[PDB]
């Protein structure tokens, strides 16, 4: 038989789902405004009163490095059996 | 003059009606240190008198301010009374932000309404 799914976890059960969730973002957002109005008008007030750090810029390094050069004892540490084996000419 | 330890202002600030019509407003109000409350009371609006005492270190800065107001409410009985006080005090500061907060959220009482086109009044001859 065809399958309806309700997944959409208690939702129905809402009364006037629009109108609540238009009163949450309504508080929420009069909760910012008035959060925001109070930071601005706090910082305007440290600014008159008071009255009105030096980051470096980076800049390219273009160092044409050869291979790095690994020390002689971890050299060995690789290939320890090669000492004087193979004619470099 | 270099006297600065001798120098003051004493400024009355002209009273400034400023409105309280939201909640934001009337938490900024709550929010401003200097202003207090001393009658719990419903205001829509408010009218600030000030006297503004300001005494100079140097040329552009101020030893000390200080601040010191009735705030006053015309109830609907239409009697005016303080529901509370300015009492700013501070340093070395480079303004005062009683008269700043007024300035910018309030208007000050008669305010001049200047004429698009000034009226010349008289003549070069009479006058």
């Amino acid at each position: 038989e065809p399958v309806m799914a309700d997944l959409n976890g208690g939702l129905q059960f809402i009364d006037n789902l629009k109108d609540f969730t238009s009163k949450l973002r309504t508080d929420l957002l009069e909760t910012a405004d008035i959060r925001r109005a109070v930071s601005i008008e706090s910082a305007i007030e440290q600014k008159v009163v008071n009255g009105d750090k030096v980051m470096v810029e980076p800049r390219a390094n273009m160092k044409f490095d050869f291979p790095t050069l690994k020390s002689y004892d971890e050299i060995k540490q690789i290939a320890p059996e090669l000492e004087g084996m193979l004619d470099l000419e | 003059y270099n006297d600065y330890c001798n120098t003051f202002q004493k400024v009355t600030e002209t009273p400034v009606q400023v409105a309280f019509k939201s909640a934001k407003d009337l938490a900024v109000l709550r929010s401003k240190e200097w202003f207090h409350l001393e009658k719990d009371v419903q205001f829509d609006v408010l009218t600030f008198r000030c006297e503004s005492t300001y005494k100079f270190k140097s040329a552009n800065v101020y030893s000390s301010i200080k601040t010191t107001g009735q705030v006053l409410l015309e109830l609907p009985t239409k009697e005016v009374i303080q529901v509370g006080s300015v009492d700013y005090e501070a340093g070395t500061s480079y303004g005062n932000p009683v008269t700043d907060y007024l300035s910018r959220n309030g208007k000050t009482i008669e305010e001049s309404v200047i004429f698009e086109n000034a009226i010349p009044l008289s003549s070069g001859e009479e006058l």
